[PDB]
This record gives C-alpha cells, structure tokens and sequence, in this order.
C-alpha cells in the first residue's frame, strides 16, 4: 500500500535518525571538548595538537565554517 | 567556545 | 491526507538524515584519526592526550564498546 | 585501527 511504504520509510527514517543523531550528537559533544582542549596546551602544541587541529578542521569546499572571516 | 569548526548552516 | 504527512515526514526525516548522516560520516571520519594519533604519540602522553583519550573513551552505561575485554 | 571505541551495535 501506498501509505505503508511511506510509514515505514518514517521506520526507516526514525531508525536512522536514531541511530544518526544518537551518534551525531555524541561525537559533537566530545569534538567540543577537543577544540578548547587544544588552546588549553597550544602553549606546548605538539605533533598530535598539529594532527588534530588538522582533524578539528579537516573542513573542505562546499562544507560550512562559522565564523568566517578570520 | 568558538564557533569556527566546521558546521553546515542547517538552523 | 494520511500519506501526505507520511511523505512528508520521510521528506522531513530525510533532511534530517541527510544533515545527521552528513555529519556523524563528516565528525567520525575525523575521529579514526584521533584515535591511532594518540598511539602516534603515547610516548609524550601530555595531559591533553590524557584529556581527549578521555574524549574518545567517553562511553558510559547503555552505550556499546568494541572489543569489549580487556 | 583499533576497535575500541564507542559505538553502537546497529548492523
């Protein structure tokens, strides 16, 4: 039925927001934690602290920087 | 903390 | 109508899985790179390597471990 | 690389 492939899409959908966002916001909340984590030792700014500021902002074009302009 | 990591704009 | 909502809900969900998905792909990505950078640099374990392993470990009770034992 | 960290089960 019509409705009942769309029904089980929001299924589908409900999972993978669940499963996405669950992760989605669990990684972000830690990414938080590295960012101010890298001016709490810049100071002492080690190979790792070169890498993962890489990591950090491993941005690219056609992804979203805030605070753009500087 | 300082928003300069990457995000998309979204909301 | 009924499969209106539906459909539009997968439409809704599909926004959100694309902006979910978008990013728990995007941030993990980044975060395999974490991981093997503190086994780069164990050997000079400064405190943010104490802090960020903290980071990547920041697991808790309902939440799943690989390799789970040992 | 070492799976150890968090996840889900999932698939």
């Amino acid at each position: 039925d019509e409705a009942a492939e769309l029904m089980q899409q929001v299924k589908v959908l409900k999972l993978t927001v669940e499963d996405l966002e669950k992760e989605r916001d669990f990684y972000f909340g830690k990414l938080r934690n590295i960012e101010l984590i890298c001016q709490e030792n810049e100071g002492e700014n080690d190979p790792v602290l070169q890498r993962i500021v890489d990591i950090l902002y491993a941005t690219d074009e056609g992804f979203v920087i805030p605070d753009e302009g500087g | 903390k300082p928003s300069k990591i990457p995000t998309p704009q979204r909301k």
